């Protein structure tokens, strides 16, 4: 009727060749102002893991991973308590806590979800009723979103281990020393970035649909920085404040603001190399 | 007599923005007070002429004594050091009183002193401070100047049995701006232990508690007086909002007195460091509960809550704190009746600058809050506006309309897609019949040579204004059947392609129901209503969505650059029809608040204009101030004009709804402009928030290296523009030239030079 | 790990590398990155542009800008020596 | 090799030309 | 009739403001500052341009 606001369609499939369930959800939304908005979600779950030897291999690697994270958390508690307190001015220890927290969250989610499979058993009792696999897909998505960030930080941590000669050491020194002062300009640049974002959201955020939301405005500005979006629709959106905004943004934040980042890095590297070269006139 | 509503999820941005502003201002003010307190901590151990008490009245005084001196008088009070002399207070050991006492009022009773020694002493009594007029002349060099003893009665002007009046007046004069918490973050007496910073914690605690209590009472207590709701008009009755503000302030006051008592007299060994924690909890909790109770405000009580909070703050500042200091003075006077309540002189200008910055910060934060409200008060019916305009554009088949060139398919288009859209079973309630105002020119056009268009449209002339008949011109008996329908002065300027149009022309009502409207459409089609010159067509009717509460002005335009070809353009502008007579809606309050700020800036500018005199021109600051004032005034005036125009149009409509049009379009224009201007104004403020980042020793260079290299950047841009005009005078480019990253080298060189010159 | 199932531009592993290289040339689509994962996708896109076009591509130029000046100075001094 | 190692030598050349012009002008006008 | 000639009109307005700025600035160089001193070839262009 005219009163409806949302419609869902749900089902799932097995594809017995490989061992991967696939749950399918289709949403259709009816805004009160008229129109239709579709959305879809296909999720490849896996619930019957232990069949082949590779599955036991993966389980063993999971156990070893739990042992490793337990080892790291123990050696971190030992270091925080039985050694220097408030050792947070390093950025190399504030990274370990993030990694261990993300890992323990992932393990907790896995224990919560994997141990919760009785719905499959209920479906296997009688197979003429709708299976309820929606929660499992959501938790699988959440687990993937955590593992994908955990692996990123684990890879990032490797930078601590590359100082095996003069060149890498000096590059690391330049990169670290150039972070204390780039922080201020980053803040001052993001303030103007958000000022442009809110201005665009308030002005064009009603007829363009690229500026229809604040984060969408931020993404549009980043795309313009990459050089992807053209203002061929902004004039239709607005003829007074359109070209003015576009020109001001592409001039002030692409010819002036974006070069201080180059200048600071260039000067820091130059002074660092000069200092390290002068470190040989004394020896 | 309580309720846990949790009705919806649509957050109310007003409370969130107010809380965010109140915490940000506290953070920055605490940052400033950190240095303002470190200076006092370092200084832990003219006002008048050079005080001199160098005398030799006594001998054999190889002991020590303390001679305290108090410079009484309004707005000036400070103690003095001990009675240390040139020979350790021994025989004839008295030096000039060259102690730093910058507190000294005018020709008032600025005289008070006392002496405390190890019991008694010989006849060593320094006469007085012989300072008549050398630097400021706060008093004359004449007093009793004779033998004295401990607790000297150093009275004066420019047993004492009446201890009552003297004790009360002294205690009030000393504590009228110290105990008073609000304006004490500026006038803390030195050597005290109340730390100059937790004074800000008390203030932020009061603000957050006021906000929380008011947010609870509004929308959490509607049983005892069920006076709230639909029967409660948001307009300030001046009998109710002030009452709830007062009662909220009174009920929340005791916990403040408890936390202050835990602060004062704490060094109680170290409990002060606990108290901060408590505050950092309570305010948060307060904010939290606001963010839970304010999410379900009806759209009219939000202004009432702000007024209640303002009244509550103004109540605890206009008598409650004075009452507390008065009762404290009486308690002291009636309990224990205590009788005593270029090297290193550059810091004075530093303290003055810090006080000025602290005073300007509050005005900046208030202006930021009011402009944030003016901008995002209704930042919830904003995505809905986009969805509504997209839906209207979609169901009108905008693509099918923007791809018509001949002036013949317009009739099938209207008969097929538009008329079924206007009428039907329910079919998108309209609120207004359509119109077909039309212009002729009278300057008959001729088709261009083969080809769509050579450069542009041309051959314009004088728009026709005479009367005509069925078919065209034939006025025989009386008034023509197709009158001109003279344009209104409000609502015009569509700004098409060939020229700038107006609201004048020959109109058609296009009937009421589908059958009669279609028949009349065909009737006027066959009788040659639209085949002649007929520059424009101007189909535009209305739209209104009750579910969200937004109107939409829809305008369709076909334009004729030449006889035979057309150009299509449509505009759907959504807005919210908020009348001026609707009470004290938030936009009206923000508009009347912005005018006060504009007046304040104008007054502050004129007070320096006339102080320095004329020829203050040629200074960038004056131009910047006079442009900011103009922008603020323009914003306020445009918003007020939109509010007035909405009411005018709505009254005109409700007058003759059945067969009128009333053209709400102009309102949709103003609501746009009043939303653009503010959007720019806030922008400026944000930019300012970047510049004031220079108050960091490390980050002060990022502004200097950009203000120093401005001539070079302008020269490079000049080179760019001259090469660009040369590129066309011989008759890409910008991309290759900008790929040079030319500004980078100038910025790098300037940065290197500034860093080198920083040490 | 995030987009390796539904975009089709990050299906294999080397496909991700080639897609990032194309992004460096400014050939992003972003019509599927934002709808495949509304959160953690735009985060990746935004944090990828800020750490490449602003920081990590201004370091090659710094080295090449410093070394050129140094070598010209040394060579000119040697010629004038 | 086209955007990282070969494009930036052009910018380095431009930067060095600007610096040399600046230094020569400063030396001439301060002599 | 166009969306570019309005930018030209705005530039013309800005140009008129600049000429006002330079004419309100030159009278002070003759009244307060010592007058009848044009043998500089620089005060000569400043007035003829205006
Ligand atoms: C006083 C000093 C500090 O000690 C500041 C230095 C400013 C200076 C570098 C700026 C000021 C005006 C600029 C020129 C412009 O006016 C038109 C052009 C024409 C174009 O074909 C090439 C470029 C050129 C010459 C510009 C070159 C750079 C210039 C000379």
């Amino acid at each position: 009727d005219r009163g409806t606001r949302a419609t869902f369609i749900d089902f799932s499939v097995y594809n017995a060749n490989i061992n991967l369930f696939c749950v399918v959800r289709l949403l259709v939304e009816f805004p009160a102002t008229g129109g239709v908005i579709p959305s879809w979600q296909f999720q490849p779950l896996k619930l019957i893991r232990y069949v082949t030897t590779f599955d036991f291999f993966l389980a063993a690697c999971e156990i070893i991973f739990c042992f490793f994270i337990f080892y790291y958390v123990v050696e971190e508690i030992l270091e925080i308590r039985i050694h220097k307190l408030h050792y947070f001015r390093s950025f190399w220890n504030c990274l370990d806590v993030v990694i261990v927290v993300l890992s323990v969250v992932a393990i907790g989610i896995n224990i919560y979800r994997t141990s919760n499979v009785e719905v499959l058993l209920q479906f296997l009792e009688d197979q003429n009723t709708f299976p309820n696999f929606e929660h499992l897909a959501y938790w699988q998505i959440q687990f993937n979103n955590i593992a994908a960030v955990t692996v990123f930080f684990v890879w990032i941590k490797l930078f601590k281990f590359i100082n095996f000669n003069r060149t890498m050491s000096q590059l690391s020194t330049t990169m670290s020393r150039c972070a204390k002062d780039l922080f201020g300009f980053a803040i001052m640049f993001f303030i103007i970035f958000l000022a442009y974002a809110q201005l665009a959201y308030l002005v064009f955020g009603t007829q363009v649909d690229d500026f229809s939301t604040f984060q969408e405005c931020i993404f549009t500005q980043f795309r313009i920085i990459l050089g992807d979006i053209n203002f061929a629709e902004i004039e239709e959106a607005n003829r007074v404040l359109g070209p003015i905004y576009f020109t001001t943004f592409v001039f002030f934040m692409f010819f002036i603001l974006l070069n201080m980042f180059l200048a600071i890095i260039n000067d820091t590297y130059s002074e660092v190399k000069s200092d390290l070269a002068q470190q040989k006139a004394e020896m | 007599r309580f309720v846990f509503p949790e009705p919806t999820a649509d957050v109310n941005y007003i409370v969130m923005l107010t809380c965010a502003v109140c915490l940000v201002t506290y953070m920055v003010m605490a940052a400033i007070l950190h240095k303002l307190d470190q200076l006092d901590a370092s200084r832990g151990r003219r006002f008048k002429y050079e005080i001199l008490v160098k005398t030799g009245w006594g001998r054999g005084s190889g002991t020590t004594a303390h001679v305290g001196i108090m410079l009484y008088g309004v707005d000036s009070r400070s103690g003095h050091r001990h009675l240390d002399g040139d020979r350790a207070f021994h025989r004839n050991s008295l030096d000039i009183f060259r102690i730093a006492t910058p507190h000294s009022l005018g020709s008032v009773w600025k005289i008070r002193v006392w002496h405390d020694n190890k019991g008694l002493s010989p006849a060593w009594f320094l006469q007085h401070v012989i300072v008549r007029d050398l630097q400021t002349a706060r008093s004359a060099f004449f007093l009793v100047n004779d033998w004295l003893s401990v607790e000297t009665e150093a009275n004066g002007g420019l047993a004492a049995l009446l201890r009552f009046r003297r004790l009360l007046v002294a205690e009030l004069q000393r504590g009228f701006f110290d105990k008073h918490i609000w304006l004490s973050i500026w006038d803390r007496p030195p050597r005290s232990r109340f730390t100059r910073i937790q004074r800000a914690t008390c203030c932020v605690l009061l603000i957050c508690l006021f906000l929380g209590a008011n947010a609870v009472w509004y929308g959490a207590v509607g049983d005892s007086a069920y006076s709230t709701g639909h029967v409660s008009r948001l307009s300030p009755l001046s009998v109710d909002t002030v009452a709830v503000g007062l009662v909220s302030s009174v009920v929340v006051y005791p916990v403040y007195l408890a936390i202050l008592f835990l602060f004062r007299m704490s060094r109680p060994a170290w409990c002060a460091s606990l108290a901060h924690g408590l505050s950092l909890l309570l305010v948060a909790v307060a904010v939290a509960v606001s963010g839970w109770v304010g999410a379900s405000f009806p759209p009219g009580v939000s202004v009432a809550w702000l007024l209640s909070s303002s009244a509550s703050f103004l109540a605890s500042f206009l008598g409650w704190e004075p009452l507390k200091v008065l009762l404290e003075a009486l308690y002291f006077s009636l309990v224990a009746k205590r009788l005593h309540p270029f090297l290193a002189k550059e810091e004075a200008r530093k303290v003055k600058r810090l006080h000025g910055m602290l005073r300007s910060l509050l005005v900046y934060m208030l202006f930021l809050l009011v402009t944030l409200l003016a901008s995002y008060g209704d930042a919830s019916c904003h995505g809905h506006a986009y969805r509504l305009q997209s839906a209207i554009k979609q169901e009108l088949h905008s693509r099918a309309f923007l791809a018509i060139t001949r002036s013949e398919e317009l009739w099938p288009w209207m008969a097929h897609v538009l008329l079924p859209y206007v009428h039907g079973n329910q079919s998108s309630p309209e609120l207004g019949p359509p119109r077909l105002r039309q212009v002729r020119l009278q300057e008959a056009l001729y088709p261009d040579p083969p080809g769509p268009r050579v450069h542009t449209c041309s051959a314009a002339g004088g728009f026709s204004t005479s009367d005509y008949d069925v078919g065209w011109e034939s006025p025989h008996n009386g008034s023509g059947t197709w009158a001109y329908s003279a344009p209104d002065l409000l609502g015009a300027w569509s700004w098409g392609s060939c020229a700038v149009y107006d609201s004048g022309g020959y109109v058609q009502e296009l009937g009421l129901s589908l059958e009669e409207s279609r028949d009349r459409l065909r009737f006027l089609q066959l009788h040659n209503w639209l085949d002649n010159r007929s520059r424009a067509v101007f189909l535009e009717l209305t739209r209104y969505s009750p579910a969200v509460g937004l109107h939409a002005a829809v305008t369709l335009r076909l334009e004729f650059p030449a006889a035979g070809r057309a150009l299509a353009a449509l505009s759907v502008r959504p807005f919210a029809l908020r009348r001026l007579s609707a009470g004290l809606s938030l936009p009206l309050l923000t508009s009347v608040c912005l005018l006060l700020f504009a007046v304040h800036f104008a007054v502050a500018e004129a007070r320096t204009w006339h102080r320095e005199g004329r020829w203050r021109v040629l200074r960038l600051g004056a131009w910047a101030r006079w442009l900011l004032v103009a922008l603020t005034a323009a914003t306020a005036l445009v918003r007020l004009a939109q509010l007035g125009a909405a009411d005018r149009q709505w009254t005109r409509f409700v007058r003759g709804r059945p067969r009128r049009f009333t053209s709400f379009d102009q309102v949709a224009q103003l609501s746009s402009a009043a939303r653009g201007l503010a959007a720019s104004l806030l922008f400026l403020l944000l930019v300012k928030a970047a510049q004031q980042l220079r108050f960091v020793r490390q980050w002060s260079v990022f502004g200097k290296t950009l203000c120093r290299a401005l001539p070079e950047l302008l020269g490079v841009t000049l080179g760019l523009v001259v090469l660009g005009v040369a590129y066309a005078q011989l008759a890409w480019a910008l991309r290759l030239w900008g790929a040079l990253r030319l500004g980078a080298v100038i910025l790098r060189w300037r940065y290197h030079a500034l860093r080198g010159e920083l040490y």
